[PDB]
């Protein structure tokens, strides 16, 4: 297990390349300007139940 | 008609990040 | 600005092209839910929520920023306390 | 060469699908001729068009009353969402906030979109005309 985890680490170190330059990325900032979305403050467990029932 | 235009504008805005380089 | 929780609670409780287009980004909301699960040493956590007008989807909209040596010290304290608990006390929870 | 359904000499009907949890073979070669086909010597050749491969399947009130209620629950020059903000500020009045959210959702469900950024005067003009 040590040798395989070290294998994955050497592969992730060798396959690393610098990321390409691009425009800065903001999905939720474009979601916020839409009038179909609202913002609030909720507990984690309540929104965790809301996400799974919406997925169901 | 309006809601689909709004989501299409948001799709085009998400496509704007790489628009002039990809096409 | 923000909005009280009772409104969006009523939204989710009482419940189509505007309803159809917002359902595309479901695994993104799953990712934003899973990356902000609270720590073992926290009891409650209050986070912002973006939500649709009909309750189609609910987002989290927060990046879990921590200070690195504080974070490592907190998990080391967790490690010490859980070693203490197994040397002192096991019943695993029954899944689903 | 291919065999028809007439050179089988003794097919019968499909009485029952299963009993006791054991699936019953329907005694006819209809489903084998739907899945594949036979040659002259009696071999079997199966169709192979399964592109997606489906790896689970392989192994089994009126609107005028709404407007009257909203104009009752609003003060002048105030938005609906601002009224939600004020009446949600446990809140001061849970029941009137609940009524306001219910009337707003009954208006949203009828196709009227964007009712949260709506003042009292524009809703009064909507009720008038």
């Amino acid at each position: 297990s040590y040798q395989k985890l070290l294998k994955y680490y050497v592969l992730n170190a060798l396959k690393h390349r610098p990321p390409k330059a691009q425009k800065k990325r903001y999905l939720f900032r474009s979601f916020k300007a839409t009038k179909f979305f609202q913002s609030t403050k909720l507990d984690w467990v309540e929104v965790g139940l809301q996400v799974c029932r919406q997925g169901y | 008609e309006e809601a689909d235009a709004i989501y299409a504008a948001l799709d085009k805005r998400m496509d704007e990040r790489r628009k002039e380089r990809r096409e | 600005e923000d909005m009280p929780p009772e409104h969006v609670r009523k939204i989710i409780r009482d419940h189509k092209r505007v309803y159809l287009g917002a359902l595309k980004y479901m695994p993104h909301a799953v990712l934003k839910l899973l990356e902000n699960m609270p720590m073992p040493w926290e009891q409650i956590r209050d986070v912002p929520v973006l939500y649709h007008i009909t309750g189609a989807i609910s987002f989290v909209n927060e990046i879990p920023w921590v200070i690195e040596p504080v974070y490592i010290s907190q998990w080391g304290s967790m490690w010490i306390m859980m070693r203490r608990e197994k040397r002192d006390r096991f019943k695993r929870m029954r899944f689903p | 060469d291919i065999l028809a359904s007439e050179d089988v000499e003794g097919q019968e009907a499909a009485t029952l699908p299963s009993e006791g949890g054991v699936r019953i073979t329907p005694f006819n070669l209809q489903e084998e001729m739907e899945e594949g086909h036979f040659d002259a010597d009696g071999n079997y050749f199966l169709n192979r068009d399964a592109q997606i491969r489906d790896s689970w399947l392989d192994n089994i009130m009126s609107a005028q009353a709404l407007l009257e209620g909203l104009l009752e629950l609003l003060l002048p020059r105030e938005t609906v969402a601002g009224a939600l903000r004020r009446l949600g500020a446990q809140p001061s009045s849970p029941q009137r906030l609940d009524r306001l959210s219910g009337l707003a959702d009954q208006m949203v469900a009828r196709g009227n979109l964007g009712v949260y950024q709506e003042t009292r005067e524009r809703l009064a003009m909507r009720l008038k005309g």
